[PDB]
Parts: structure tokens; sequence; C-alpha cells
RNA sequence: CGGUACCUAAUCAGAAAGCCACGGCUAACUACGUGCCAGCAGCCGCGGUAAUACGUAGGUGGCAAGCGUUAUCCGGAAUUAUUGGGCGUAAAGCGCGCGUAGGCGGUUUUUUAAGUCUGAUGUGAAAGCCCACGGCUCAACCGUGGAGGGUCAUUGGAAACU
RNA sequence: UGCAUUAGCUAGUUGGUAAGGUAACGGCUUACCAAGGCAACGAUGCAUAGCCGACCUGAGAGGGUGAUCGGCCACACUGGA
């Protein structure tokens, strides 16, 4: 189930010597809670086609995440342009504390034992970006032992 | 930087100049000195008493005053409220608390606490301005 | 008049690892051989190889790979200079990527690494957060 | 007991009998954790003008035989 | 001189007294020389009397008195019936 | 604490366990005024402001009492969500509405600041002391009797998971605590732990 | 202190909460004046005769003997950026130098164990500070038991790197 | 603690030489000898402030309060004996 989360409402008015568009333009993230996490957006107008079109333009990239169970398996941040955020692994029985473009990707994943230092920027774009960005380099320990040519169990 | 010239020249703080400096200065009466204990209220007494012009496009006249403080510093002070008892010589009590939209005058003027009652005619702000709870 | 030599020989291959060589080199050392060896002691790359030359030959490196053309060394960072020489507790020794980094530690116990030093029961000065 | 037993080298003997050791050694900041080099010269009382110049000298604390006199002599090495 | 005393603790009418054998010289509450045991005789029944009477043996033979409140205790629960055969010596 | 009648309470809040219910008789949607209207949802910030709202108006403390006891829940290293209920489930407040001492728990938790309830012995006039597990939760036998302390004995049996009952004068047991399964879905306990990390 | 606290009985359902908004931030709205006036005003701002924002009044709301204002240190804030900041056009290179001190310096071997890092203990402070009980009607508020320093000293050492 | 919009600081000073005298030490003072000693690592001077434990909030890197509550220093109209 392609779990949906909307960011904003919008409006944007192209002034020219007519007259100014009423385009309502979004952005979502939508990811899984399995670790195959998306996030999309468009220059829409309907409310729905907001949802519908980015959901479509989300599920043109569900990015893999490597999930070790139980939480993020790292003390890992991210990266994008002007802004990037941060994530410490923590306990099950805390309750998710995050913020906008930074629990995002990490609530529609079914971690929720984490932290948030979002760092950089307010822009929403790279924020959730770098929410991205930075967890798609996220790497596990069994498939790494197999590209190094260890074992997995050897790396304790 | 490095952190070989950091021992050389250290991460000095930056300082913050706080609002309201009219409040956190006292005076030594004996010494014609000045004191700094910044209490919440300094009582004083009003010497003018008039009103102002917000230059921003808001329009009203609000009333200020010119009270000097017990360390004898004159300022404008915002008298909230609709009707007074400050015609002239009101040994009154002044908070800070800036009205924005109004320049110099940075100031309130405590209602009901020192030689004026508050205003009467209030009925959604009464623990402001002087008002004894109703019955 | 360079002055961290695990530095610059460390970045040199990372400046290659971005392009996606197979083969590289570095001068030598008493240590800087060693230091070599303890890559490819783990195995994280194909074979370093022979020091061959006058003064500080060149050791190969043979950058080994995934085979979805990935590279498998992220993260190359010596944390010590000359200026900040910096050390490491036994007790308190961390996990680089929280298990899936390593970590060397250097002192005269021979140039040790995370596991080498964790039942070791010494620190030393650590240098690589690889992961 | 004893007393401190402190090392130096000489940096200038005073006219009749007053040798004046340099100790060095390295403080850190504790913001930093970088240690930087530092000195303290400690003055020692040469008894006989045993103490050379270039001498890494070994002194040794007294109580006061003077104003300055704090340190006795123990151990000369070299000269220049 | 060095005397053993009733240094008290507990919230509002209600001691709690660790003794303590030092100087006459400092306050009731002052800086000590040895905080021996303690002693809260304001319970129901007991006097709640815990002692490390080893350091008695110490004290009270080059310089320590105890003074017409402590010396009765000891009289009491016995830490100056030890110290009577030991002060026989 | 609270002192209220439950009648439109059950309305007012999520849920507030009156009786067996007290909506049905008008519009259940709001008690007045402005309800049925555009109606408005709250942020999920408000969400567990109002989770906070569906359990600290159901046990009717204040806050530091709701408050103080989440910090001894971080004294407990289990699930933070739960093991706060089941500290919150450890005392006298579980004892004058479910067992039936009265008609509600006003009438009951009036009995045991008299000095009427007498639990664990002589007189604990509190209901804030925790019932520590193990002690005999007793009735005062110079209140045998009201129009309201044996009555609802006869209503509401099961006197809940590790506490158990008598009608020896009708006294209890308590023989241990009881876990979030013995904790009701009426108001989710997991929805009040992060409007307490906000 | 003090017949104060406490226990018995009798007693009436007895005699007791206040305050700011109801604009968007932020859950709590509507009518009378009102006509940029009175006035509110944390930022954006309301009032020009149809104001939800002012002022007048019922609901609720946040939570209880407080509520609100005022001023004062900290987090939020990595706007002092060791951790964790920039110097082309945004604030950050003098007009360039040369140069005194200072800092920091290529490469490869061997000595010390000084610096590093460890191991035997003593071992770091009383309300403050780890963990678990005891005392408090709960509790407010006071003790217990090691933990104990895992930082400093008395002590043994190890040489890649300084 | 900070100021170089405080840089040159000291001359019984700076070392020693003899008397004191102190529970002891010596430039501590007195007769003698050289200008030495102190310094940009900011001596000197200015301005400000009892110190510490302790408080407090900070992820840690920690640093701000002292009514507290303890330990030490200084004071008792002022200034000397």
């Amino acid at each position: 189930e392609f779990e949906e989360r909307v960011v904003t409402i919008n409006r944007v008015a192209k002034v020219v010597k007519g007259g100014r568009r009423f385009r309502f333009t979004a952005l979502v993230v939508v990811g899984d809670k399995n670790g195959r996490v998306g996030f999309g957006t468009g220059k829409a107008q309907e409310v729905p086609e907001a949802i519908k079109k980015a959901v479509e333009a989300a599920k043109k990239d569900l990015v893999v995440v490597p999930r070790v169970e139980g939480t993020t398996p790292h003390t890992i941040t991210g990266r994008y342009g002007s802004g990037s955020v941060f994530m410490k692994p923590a306990a099950p029985g805390t309750g998710v504390i995050a913020g906008g473009p930074v629990r995002a990707v990490l609530e529609l994943a079914g971690i929720t034992d984490i932290l948030s230092k979002s760092l950089g920027s307010n822009t929403p774009i790279n924020m959730v970006r770098a929410t991205i960005d930075g967890l798609q380099n996220l790497k596990n320990a069994e498939d790494v032992a197999k590209l190094r040519g260890k074992t997995v169990e050897e790396l304790y | 930087p490095t952190i070989n010239q950091l021992v050389r020249k250290p991460r000095q703080s930056k300082i913050k100049k706080s609002d309201s400096p009219a409040l956190n200065k006292g005076f030594n009466s004996k010494k014609k000195k000045f004191t700094d204990l910044n209490s919440p209220q300094k009582r004083g007494v009003c010497t003018r008493v008039g009103t102002m012009t917000p230059k921003k496009p808001n329009s009203a006249l609000r009333k200020y005053a010119r009270v000097r403080l017990s360390n004898n510093i004159e300022i404008n002070a915002y008298i909230p409220g609709i009707g007074h008892n400050l015609q002239e010589h009101s040994v009154v009590l002044v908070r800070g608390g800036r009205v924005k939209d109004l320049p110099g005058v940075r100031y309130h003027i405590v209602r009901g606490a020192l030689d004026t009652s508050g205003v009467d005619g209030r009925r959604q702000g009464r623990s402001l301005y002087g008002t004894k709870k109703p019955k | 008049t360079m002055t961290d030599p695990i530095a610059d020989m460390l970045t040199r291959v990372r400046n290659a690892n971005m392009v996606r060589h197979e083969k590289l080199e570095l001068p030598a050392s008493n240590i800087k051989k060693e230091i070599a060896e303890i890559l490819k002691s783990e195995g994280f790359i194909k074979n370093v190889e022979y020091v061959e030359d006058d003064k500080q030959g060149v050791l190969r490196l043979f950058l080994k790979y995934g085979q979805n053309d990935e590279r498998v060394i992220t993260g190359l960072k010596r944390i010590s200079k000359p200026g900040l020489r910096v050390y490491a507790k036994a007790s308190e020794m961390p996990k680089v990527l929280n298990g899936l980094g390593i970590a060397l530690v250097s002192t005269s116990e021979g140039v040790i690494t995370d596991k080498e030093a964790r039942k070791r029961n010494v620190g030393g000065e650590i240098i690589a957060y690889v992961w | 007991n004893d007393r401190k037993v402190y090392v130096g080298k000489v940096v200038s003997d005073k006219m009749d009998k007053t040798i004046t050791v340099l100790v060095e050694t390295y403080k850190t900041h504790k913001l930093y954790g970088k240690r930087v080099k530092y000195s303290k010269k400690y003055k020692t009382h040469d008894e006989n003008n045993s103490a050379k110049l270039g001498d890494i000298v070994k002194i040794q604390e007294t109580r006061p035989l003077s104003a300055t006199k704090r340190f006795r002599l123990v151990e000369i090495v070299e000269e220049s | 001189a060095v005397k053993i005393r009733l240094t008290r603790l507990g919230s509002k009418r209600n001691p709690f007294y660790r003794i303590v054998v030092a100087d006459a010289r400092s306050p009731r509450d002052g800086r000590i020389i040895e905080q021996i045991g303690t002693y809260n005789p304001t319970s129901a029944n007991a006097p709640e009397i815990k002692v490390d009477e080893a350091l008695a043996l110490k004290w009270l033979n080059d310089g320590a008195k105890p003074t017409d409140t402590v010396h009765n205790i000891l009289s009491k629960e016995g830490i100056m019936k030890k110290f009577d055969e030991q002060k026989k010596a | 604490r609270f002192r209220g009648s439950n009648w439109k309470k059950s309305r007012r809040l999520g849920i507030s366990l009156s009786g067996t219910g007290k909506e049905l008789e008008k519009r259940p949607y709001a008690p007045g005024q402005h309800g049925p209207n555009q109606r408005k949802k709250l942020s999920e910030y408000g969400l567990q402001l109002r989770e906070k709202q569906k359990l600290r108006y159901l046990y009717g403390m204040t806050e530091r009492q709701f408050r103080n006891t989440f910090d001894i829940a971080g004294k407990k290293f289990g699930v933070h969500g739960e093991n706060f209920m089941i500290l919150l489930a450890s005392r006298l407040d579980a004892v004058v509405y479910s067992l039936g001492l009265a008609r509600t728990r006003r009438q009951a938790r009036q009995l045991v600041n008299h000095g009427h309830i007498l639990v664990d012995g002589k007189r604990v006039d509190i209901p804030s002391y925790s019932v520590k597990p193990g002690q005999t939760i007793s009735v005062r036998e110079k209140s045998q009797k009201l129009n309201i302390i044996v009555e609802s004995v006869e209503i509401n049996n099961f006197v809940p998971e590790y506490l158990n009952f008598d009608a020896d004068s009708l006294t209890g047991t308590f023989v241990r605590l009881p876990e979030r399964s013995e904790l009701p879905a009426e108001i989710n306990e997991q929805l009040i732990v992060e409007y307490y990390s906000r």
C-alpha cells in the first residue's frame, strides 16, 4: 500500500501584460512501510491530481532503502543542495519526533526508532530531497560483505 | 579556521543588546552613579501627557506620557486603556512592552497600580486596566 | 611540503574511485605499505601489491567492486593531521556506520584495527572511518 | 622525605650564583583537546656555580634560601 | 576539646542525628573530624543506635572526651562498656 | 480534580465512560451552538492533545499528576506509552469507580477521604497513594453499607485483572499489576506519549 | 511547640476558583454599536456604515487558586559554526609585495616509551550526581547499600607515529 | 575577567655580600658590588569582581547563578599604633 502524505497547497501568479494564472501545485511523499520509498509533485490545479499525478510521479521512482529491521541500522544523515537531514537510531518505545519533510520519508517506511536534526534549509523541496538522497545512500551489512567479499557474520 | 590559531585567538561569543534600556538601571542617589538591577517595573512620575500618531498607515491617536523614573531618565511611555487619571504629576508605575508602529515610545504604563486607578468600562479585559473582578 | 601522507594517499584513492578505476598504486614506507595491508587483510580491494622502485616504490591497489558496476569503498577520511593528533579509548570505541565500517588503531602494539583492538584492550591513534 | 626534583636547562646565570633554568611542557585547551607547548621557568639556586651553558640541569626544590632561591642543584650533564 | 556530639538532619520537627566527634570550636553543624554513627532516639520505641565503636578506642585514649549526653548512651547501649575493659589496659 | 456530572461528558470529549451511554437522546454530533457546521479537525499534534484529552478527562486528575507519572515511565524502560498506564492503573483511583462502591467514582472517592474506606489497614486518606499490589484493599467496618457501597458490587462484578475482591465486607487483594491488555481501547494509550514529546 | 497536631461523634450537599483570545499561526463565534474613530497589535494586520480582529454580551477553550503582564538566564539556534561557519559577484585578500617573530613544513632506516595507549591499587567532594530500598498519608521533603570514578596520584611497560 | 584606542616595566628594584629574627626564610631593612632583573607568551597599568564546592540548563563538547546551602578568605564609623 503506497502510503500517502501531502505537504501543501499552492497558488502561482504569472504576472504578464494580461492576467495571472491560478495553478494549484503540490508535492507529496509516497512510501510503503517496507523500505521502498518514493516522493512526487506536479504543476497541477486539481487537489485530486495534486495527489494523483504526484502519486503517479512517485511511482516513477520508488527508491530502495535497505532496512536492517527495528530501526534504521546506522547513525546517518542527508544531503541535497542547501538542505540536509540527520537520523540517529534509538529505542522503539519513544513516539516518533520529527517534522514536515524530515518525518515524511521516515514515517512512510515503518521504522519508528530514529532521530531528526533537520539542518540546512527550510525549503521543503531540497529538504525532502536530502531526506531522500541521504536515505537512498543507505546500505545493509550482508550486501557490503558480499561486495567487499568477506562473509556476513564476520563484521562484528 | 585553524585549531592552531584558535588557541592563538579563541571563539569569543557575541553579545546581545537587550530591549528596554530604562528598566535595567538604578541610581546611586548618594554618589550620583548608576546601579543595574533589572526591575519588572520602576515607578516614576508624569511630566507631560499627550498622544501620538502612528506613522504606519494604521490611523489613531495613541496616548503616551513623558515619565521620569526613579533613576531620573525621561521616557515616552504608552498609556494603555481609554480613560485615565493622568492629567499631570501622577506618581505612576511603568512596565516595559513596546507598542509597535510608533517610533521612540517603547514603554507601557501600568494601569491601576501606583497613583492611577485603571479604566472603568471594561468587561472582557477586566484583570488588566485596574478593574476588580465583579461580585 | 605536504604534511599528511596517509590522507593525500587516501584521497587519491577516492580521486580515482569517483571515475571508476580498477588499478592504482601509492608510495611506500615502513607504515604505509603495512597500512595498505590492513585494507587487503579485510580484503576491500582485489589485492594490494608489491613495492618495487628505489625510494617509496609503487604498491598497487586493484580496486574491487560489486557486480552492479558499483564501488565498495564509501567514505575515505583520515581524522588525524599535523596539528591535530587524535586518540581513542578502548572502552568507548564506536563502530563505523554502527557496525558497517572499520576503524584502525595505531600504537606500539603493531598498527591494529577495530576488531584487533576491541579484544586487545588497547586504544591508540585512530585514522580512518571507512565504510 | 625528599622534595620536588624537577628538571630544566639554563637561560641566564645571574651575577654571583643565581642560575635560571628553563622548564617547558605541553598544555591543552580542554575545549579543543589540542595541546600546545608552553614554558615556565623555575629559578634554582646554584650552590657553587656548577651549571653551565647548554646544561640540561635537573634541580631539586627547597624552602627559600632567598627571595627567588626555591630550588637547589643535584644534576648537571653537559655544556656547549 | 575534640568531642562527640549530635549533628542532626531531617525535615520539620523531626531530627536525624548522625554523631560526629570533632572540636568544640566548630559550630554544631560545622566541619567535622569523624562521623562515626547515627542516633535517632525520637522513634516510637527504639533509639536506633548504630555505632562503629572501633574508633572510640583511638580518640578517647588520646584527646577526645564524651560530653554529658553522648557520654551516657555509651553507658546505655554499651559502647563505653566495651571501652570499660579497653580503658582497663 | 474533576468533580462534575458525566451525562454531557460522554458527548463532550472523545469518551469519558459515564455509564452505559448518554449520547443517544439528542443529536450526538456536539453539545451545541457550532457543531453541525463545517466540521474541522485539528492537527496530529492536537490529536495527541485530543488523545491526551480522552485520558486526562477520563482519569480525572490534573496535570503534573497525569504528567509527573510520565517521567517515572522513563524510569521503567519498557514501552513508554503503556508502562505509563500500568503505574496509572496501580492506584486507588481504580477502586472508587470500577469495583462498584457508588453509581460513579465521586461518591466513593469521597468515601476514602472521610476515612470510610481504609485500605491496607488503618487509614489511607488519599487516592494519590499508589496501591502497591499485595496490600489488602479493605472497607471500613463502621461504614459497611449505604445506598451506594454494596449496591454496585451486585451490578458490576469482575473487579479487574490483578485485583480480586470479596463480599467479606467487600475487601480486595490487588494481587499484582495488570498489563496494557487490561487497559481499555476507549482511549488509545499509545497516542498520549507524543503530545508529551511535542 | 501544645492540648496545637490526631481520634470520636453531631452537621448542611454546607460557605470556595479566576483569567486571555475566539482573524492565520492556535483547538475556543456570533449579534449591537463602531466608521482608520474609539481602540486592539507576538509577525502578517482589523476598524473608511455589512469588523468573526475594536468596544459591547451568551457559548466554548486552554487549567486550575490561579490567570495575565513586565523584566531577567537557557534551549529552540551549529547568528561564534573544535565538535558543527565563510572570504569571485552577498559580509568577509591591504594595492601589491619583500620580509622580523611566530606557526606549519619532502622522503626513507635504528635508540627513548617522554606525548600516545593500556594494566595493579589509592582514587576525586556534602544537599547537587548511577542504580535499588528506607522515611515521609500520597507527596512535598530527608537517610541507607555498593556503585566510585571509568578523569588525579602512587605505580610497570610497549615504538609504528611525534 | 577584559583593554596595546595600556609596550618598554622595575632601581632595595635585579642577583649576591655581612647584622638582625622569625615557629623559620631572605632585598625584609641596613653598608657593598654589576646594571641587572621584568618583559608583545602583553610585564606594567587601567577597569571590573571575594573564591570554590554547589545551583542551572545543555545530546556530549559544557559553560551562565550564589538569595540559596556548605568550605575557605576579608570586615566590624574611618585611619593609624
